[PDB]
C-alpha cells in the first residue's frame, strides 16, 4: 500500500505545561496577548453562558494539574477561525484547572447547530481536547446540553454511541451561578460512568 | 468563517504512545477503559483556528533576552512544520517551554534543588513563515529527577506544542536532544512502542546553522496528519 | 629521601596524540621538529612526589562549595587511578579545572560571551584513597567556541591532572561526556589517531552512583604507566 | 603478544592551565597550601640559587602560557619525596611564564650529584615537564649548569645525546642578579637551537 | 544497633516479572492495579537482620539426613551470594524448600497422587561464610502437574529465600535444572519478560563440586542489590 | 552507561512456602530454632501489643496462604539486627495466615521513632514485607499506628503518598484482645481501598 | 546531526589557467568583453594607484604562473558587484604574474573604509585569491597600506593576528612608478616571512 510521512509522536504535557500554555496559572508573568478562557466579549451575539467542570481519575480523585483547549461555532453555526483578541468572539479558548479547587471555567455563548458532511444537523456542541501529566495523547471529546433534548435526540454524532447510558456522559447540566447561566461538565477519565472519547 | 473542504488522513493509533502504558505511573489512573468511538470527520474537527494576527512581541522566541544574560549553553533549535503529504504549513503555531540549564523548572511546583537562574524564563512562541519554519534561541535544558521509578531522571527535552490547520491535527510533544544517554531509560520515552516513532522526536545537532563563536544549532522537523480534499463525497 | 626501586612500562607515543596534528593550529608551531631522545630510567624519573601531607582544604574537591549553588547539572565525576597492570595507585594527586555551565572559564584571558557563575571558580583537587577511588562534586561544563576554523567548538569536558608515583607517570588529560555529538569533530579529539583511545576518554553514566533526586553520576577510570620491580637489572 | 591495559592518552593542558595548577597567575585566590617556585627556605643547606628563563615557539616567539613542573635533588644529592611546606626544601616545585615579561623564575638549591641506574654520577641538573596549549602531550628536558663543565663533560645522559652542538642547549649559563647567584635556562620548542627534549 | 551508613542499588522492575501475568491465573486477582510508591532509603531500609548467632543444628543444610535414606537423585546444590557489584555477602541466611523425587510436598494441601517419601522433609537453611558460599545436599526434586491451563506441569525446581545486609536485599526466587524441556512452557517463568532473566534461573551442572560414585552438583550463584556508601548526601 | 551485574530474578513463593519458612504451619516438626511471630519476651522494655490481620485478593476472596516479613525498631527506637532467641526483644520477625480462619498474629512493642536520612523523624512504624502464590515479586508496605496521628501527619514517608485517601490505607486501627492492647491491619491487594505498595 | 550536500571539491588551475581566465597572457585573441587589471577608469573617483608585485614559493623563488582576483570597496567604501566593462569603477578585476618579471600590476583607487559584521571599521584593504599550479586550493589574503597606520593599529581582522610580526606581512609599501602613487605587496607562499594566509 501507500504509505505517507509518518506523524510525529505524542508526548504527555507533564506537570508544567502551565509555564507555556497557561501563564498566569504557573504564577509567572504573561506576555501582552495570550489565547485564554473568554472566547465571547459581553458584546458577542448569542446566549453568554459560563461553562465549569472538574476532571477525574480513575479513583475518583481530582486531577489538579488538567489543561483544556475548546473549540465551537459561534451563535450562528459559523466557526471563527481568524484569532484576534480584538474580535468578539473567538471559537478557540483554553482554560486549566486549579492546583488548589480544581475547577476550569470558560466564559462564551451557546454554539448554534451545524450540519454534517452528508447534511444532516448536529446539536449544539463544544469540542474539547484535554491534556495532562499521565495522558500520553490528548482526548477527545463533546460538550452536549441538557436543554437541547430534542436535537440530542437526532444527533447524528450522538446516534453514533451504541450504548444510551454512555450519551448521556456528554450532557453538561445546566445550573446558574452568580445568576448566570452555567452549565457543568465533569470528564472522568476512567471508571464508573466513564467519559465517551472520540477518534477522528 | 471555517470551511469543511477537507479530510485528514486517519491517525495511527499504534505510532502514537497508547493511553495505558504502566512504567509511566501517572498513565494508569489517566487513562480510559473503554475503546474511543469513532465518529466521521465533519466542520467541527476538520477546522481550527489562525493565529496570523495574535501580537507576537519582539522576543517571543528568543529566551535568552525574553526574561543579564543566562547562564548555559546558547543554541538555536529550528526546522520546518509540514503535513504527512509532504506540504508546508504556513502561518501555524508552535509554543514551547522547558527548564534552565540545571533542570530547574520556573514554577512553583518545581522543588529540585537546583538553583532557579535570575535571567532565564523558559518560555517561547513563533508562527511558522510561508514555508513553515520556526526558530527559537535558547540555553539547553538540563535533565532533572523525577518521582515515577526510585532513580528516574527525564532526558533532557523541550516540550512543544503545534496547532496546523484544524483542531484535527493540534499535537503536543517533547524534543530530545542527539546522542543524550538518558533517553532509551525514559518510561515516558518508552510509552511509545515502536524505536523508529522514538526517532522522530530527537533533534540532531546542526553546525550549518551555528553562529560561529556564539550559539550551537539543533534541527526539528515535525510533521501533521496529512490534509487532502473531500472526493467522490 | 626517594629510592630508585622501580620501572615504568614505555609509553606508546602512537596510543597518545602526536605533536604535530595540524587540524589542531597551535600545534604546528609548538612542536619539536627534532625527534625526542630516549634515556634510561633513572631515579632522577622513577620518583616524583607524594602529596601525602599537603594540607587539603575540606571542600578541595566539591566545586560546588569551594568558590549560592552554581547553575547546571549537578553531577558527581568519581572513579579509580589504576595502572596498566590492573593495580589500584593510592594517595596520588588528581587535580581538575573546567568551564561553568555556559562554557565559560574563571581566567582573565577568556572572553567568551556566555557569562561567569559568582558561585563557580572551577577548581578541584583530591587525594586518592586506597583503592585509587577519588571523586569530585561539581556541575557538567558546557561546550565552547575556540579559534581553531570558522566554526569550531570543544565538546564539553574536564581537564584533568594526575601525579602518579613518578614524574614517568604524570598526566594531564580531559574527559568527556558520553553520546556528545561533537566529539567526532573536534581537532583536538582528533589529535588521537585510534577510535579506540578515543573512547577511554569518555565518561559513561553512571546511575547507580547518583543521588536519586539529587544529581548524576559520570564514571572517569584512568589508567597510568604500569609500574614494575627492577630485574635482573 | 601480551598487551596490558592501555594508559589514558594525554590531551594538550589548553590555555587555562592556571586556574587549575597556577592559582596566583589565573589570577584567582589561592588555597591554603599550593605546591610553587620557591624549592629551598633561606634556612635550607646548599647554596641557594635563582633559575630563570623564557620559552620559545618555532617561530622565535615567547610562549606566554606555558606552565613547568620541576625535580630535582638537595644539596647532598637526595631526592625529597615528601611533599611538605614545612620542609627547609622540598625537590618538588611548580612554575609559569608571565602573561607579559613571559620569564619564568625559581628559587632554590644547586642540586647535588646523583648516580644513574648504572651507579654512574650525573651532572647536578633539574628535571623540567613543559606543558602549554599547543603541545598535545607535556616535553621532557634537564637543565644543567655551565660552571660544571668537568661534571658535564662525563655526565651518562648528556653524553646520550648524539651531537655536541646539541648538548648545549641543556646548559644554563651563570650570572647575577641582585648580588645573588642566577642562571638562565631559555626553551626551544622548535627550529634553530631547538632545545633538546627527552622520551623515558 | 544498626546503622544507616549504606545505600542499595535500584531494582529493575523491567528485569523482575511484572505482578500482572495473566497466563498465571492466580496473579490476575493478587496483583496490584495501581502503582507502587517510591521512597528514598532510610535505615528502615537499610538495615536488616543478622542471623550469625541463630543456633543452626547440625545437619540443617543436609536434607538427606534432617528429616532411611530418600529414595531419588542424590545432588550438592552450592554457589555464592554476591552484590551487584560482585562483593561477597558473607554470614547471610539462605532457605529452601522443594518437593519430593514424585512431585510430592511434605504439606497437608498437597494431593497429587505421587506418594510421599518416609525419609524426605524438604526444608534447609545455611548461613553463607567468609566468602559468601553457601551449600545443601538434597534430592532432584520431580516436575509436578498443577491447576492453572488444563495441561500445566511445573519444571522441577527448588524455592530460595535469602537475607542479605538488609530488607532490602530480601529476596524470594527458584531454581531450576539445566535442559529441563518444560522449562519454555512455564507460565510462571514466562511471567519473566527477558530470556536473558532467566537464564539466571538456570542451575548448571557442576561436575566439578560432584563426588564420584556419590552424588551430583548444581551451582546457583545468587546476586543481591548492589552495596555503596553514601556520598555527598 | 555503567551496567552492574544483574540482580537474580524474584519468582513466586508458591503455596507450600510454609513447609519452608513456617514450618508449624506447613504441618511439619519444627528445629530448635525458629523465627517466628513473639519479637518480645515479656521482660522487654516498651509497650506490648498484639498485631492481627487478614489479606484480600481482588476478587474480595480472603488470601489464606500467605506470608509475611517484619522490620521494625526497639522501644528506644533502635533497629536490633543481632537476631538471638535469647534476646528480650528481636527487631526482625515472620507470621502466615491460617487456612482456616486466614488471619496471621504478631506479639511485639510498639517501636521508638527514627530519623530519616535527612535527619527528619518518621512516625512508628513496621516494615512488612508480603509472600505468597500469585505474587511474582514480594510487596513492601508499612503500618503505621492510629493513635499516632500526630507523628504520621509529619511522616516525610506518609508525606510523600501523593494521595491522602491512599495513606489511610497504612494505618492499623487500635482495639483490645482479650483485654491486651491490639492493633488490625487487614492488606487488600487489588480493588477498592487497595493498600499503597512501595518501591526502595 | 544534519549534513547538507557537500560542497563541489576544488582542484589546481594548473600552469594554462591563462587560456581560460588571462586570453592576453595565453598569448591567444581575447574576445569582446574581458574581465582584467583596470578596476578603474580615468575618470574614476577616488586616488588612482598602481599596485604591484610578486609572488615567491618556500625556495624564495619567483611564481611566475600565478592567476589572482580582488576584490575592493570603492573611494567610497562601497561594494561595487553589478560587473560591466561601461562602469567607471568595477569592485572585481583579475591580474597574473609575467612569465619574464612575474609582477602582477593592477590599476584600482584606494579603498574606501567598510564595517565588519559588528559595526566596527576595518583598515582599507583588498581582498586577494591567488590561484596556481601547486595550490589545490586558493589562498584568500588581505593587502592594506603603510601610509594607513593608524587605521591599521585598529582592525578588527589585523588585530585577530596573534604575533604582531605576521601582522607586517599584509602591509604594501608606499612608492612611485613614474611619478604614481604605487604600492608594492610581494606574497611569501612559505618560509621566512610567510603572508598572512585566510580562513572564511
Ligand atoms: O514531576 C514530574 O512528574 C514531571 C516534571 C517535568 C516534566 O517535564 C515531566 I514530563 C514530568
Ligand atoms: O490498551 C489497553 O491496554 C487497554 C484498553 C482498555 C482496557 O479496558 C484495558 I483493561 C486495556
Ligand atoms: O610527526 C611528524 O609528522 C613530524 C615529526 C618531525 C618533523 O620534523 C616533521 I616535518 C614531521
Ligand atoms: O582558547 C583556546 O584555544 C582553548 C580554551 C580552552 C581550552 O580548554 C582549550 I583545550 C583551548
Ligand atoms: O502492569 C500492568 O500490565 C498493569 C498495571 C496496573 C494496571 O492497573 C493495569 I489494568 C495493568
Ligand atoms: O499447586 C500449585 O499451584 C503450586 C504448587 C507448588 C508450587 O511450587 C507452585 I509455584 C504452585
Ligand atoms: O604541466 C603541468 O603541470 C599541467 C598541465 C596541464 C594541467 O591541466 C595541469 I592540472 C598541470
Ligand atoms: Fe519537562
Ligand atoms: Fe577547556
Ligand atoms: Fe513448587
Ligand atoms: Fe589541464
Amino acid at each position: 500500500p501507500i504509505e505517507l510521512l509518518p506523524e510525529t509522536p505524542s508526548q504527555t504535557a507533564g506537570p508544567y505545561v502551565h509555564i507555556g500554555l497557561a501563564l498566569e496559572a504557573a504564577g509567572n508573568p504573561t506576555r501582552d496577548q495570550e489565547i485564554w478562557n473568554r472566547l465571547a466579549k459581553p458584546d458577542a451575539p448569542g446566549e453568554h453562558i459560563l461553562l465549569l467542570g472538574q476532571v477525574y481519575d480513575g479513583n475518583g480523585h481530582l486531577v489538579r494539574d488538567s489543561f483544556l483547549e475548546v473549540w465551537q461555532a459561534d451563535a450562528n453555526g459559523e466557526y471563527q477561525d481568524a484569532y484576534n483578541l480584538e474580535n468578539a468572539f473567538n471559537s478557540f479558548g483554553r482554560t486549566a484547572t486549579t492546583f488548589d479547587a480544581g475547577e476550569w471555567t470558560l466564559h462564551t455563548v451557546k454554539p448554534g447547530v451545524v450540519n454534517n458532511a452528508a447534511g444532516v444537523p448536529m446539536a449544539p456542541h463544544i469540542n474539547i481536547s484535554l491534556f495532562a501529566r499521565g495522558i500520553n495523547i490528548h482526548l477527545h471529546t463533546r460538550l452536549y446540553f441538557d436543554d437541547e433534548a430534542q436535537a440530542n435526540a437526532k444527533c447524528p454524532v450522538l446516534n453514533l454511541i451504541e450504548q444510551p447510558q454512555r450519551r448521556e456522559t456528554l450532557i453538561a447540566k445546566r445550573c446558574e451561578v452568580d445568576g448566570k447561566t452555567a452549565y457543568r461538565f465533569d470528564i472522568r477519565i476512567q471508571g464508573e460512568g466513564e467519559t465517551v472519547f472520540f477518534d477522528f | 468563517p471555517a470551511q469543511d473542504n477537507s479530510r485528514f488522513v486517519i491517525r495511527d493509533r499504534n505510532w502514537h504512545p497508547k493511553a495505558l502504558t504502566p512504567d509511566y505511573k501517572t498513565s494508569i489512573a489517566r487513562s480510559p477503559r473503554q475503546a474511543l468511538v469513532s465518529i466521521p470527520q465533519s466542520i467541527s474537527e476538520t477546522t481550527g483556528p489562525n493565529f496570523s494576527h495574535l501580537g507576537f512581541g519582539a522576543h517571543d522566541h528568543d529566551l535568552l533576552l525574553n526574561f543579564g544574560l543566562p547562564i548555559g549553553e546558547r543554541i538555536i533549535v529550528a526546522g520546518r512544520v509540514v503535513d504527512q503529504y509532504g506540504k508546508p504549513v504556513p502561518n501555524t503555531l508552535v509554543e514551547m517551554w522547558q527548564a534552565n540549564a540545571g533542570g530547574r523548572y520556573r514554577h512553583k511546583n518545581d522543588r529540585y534543588l537546583a538553583p532557579l537562574d535570575p535571567n532565564f524564563g523558559g518560555v517561547g512562541r513563533c508562527l511558522t513563515d510561508s514555508d513553515g519554519y520556526y526558530s527559537f534561541r535558547t540555553i539547553k535544558p538540563g535533565p532533572y529527577p523525577w518521582r515515577n521509578g526510585p532513580n528516574d531522571w527525564r532526558p533532557a527535552h523541550i516540550h512543544f506544542g503545534i496547532s496546523g490547520p484544524s483542531i484535527a491535527t493540534k499535537l503536543i510533544t517533547q524534543l530530545y536532544f542527539e546522542g543524550d544517554p538518558l533517553i532509551p531509560m525514559c518510561p515516558i520515552v518508552k510509552s511509545i512502542a515502536n524505536p523508529e516513532a522514538v526517532q522522530q522526536l530527537i533533534a540532531k545537532l546542526d553546525m550549518n546553522n551555528a553562529n560561529p563563536m556564539d550559539c550551537l544549532a539543533y534541527r526539528f522537523d515535525i510533521v501533521l496528519r496529512g490534509q487532502r480534499k473531500t472526493h467522490f463525497e
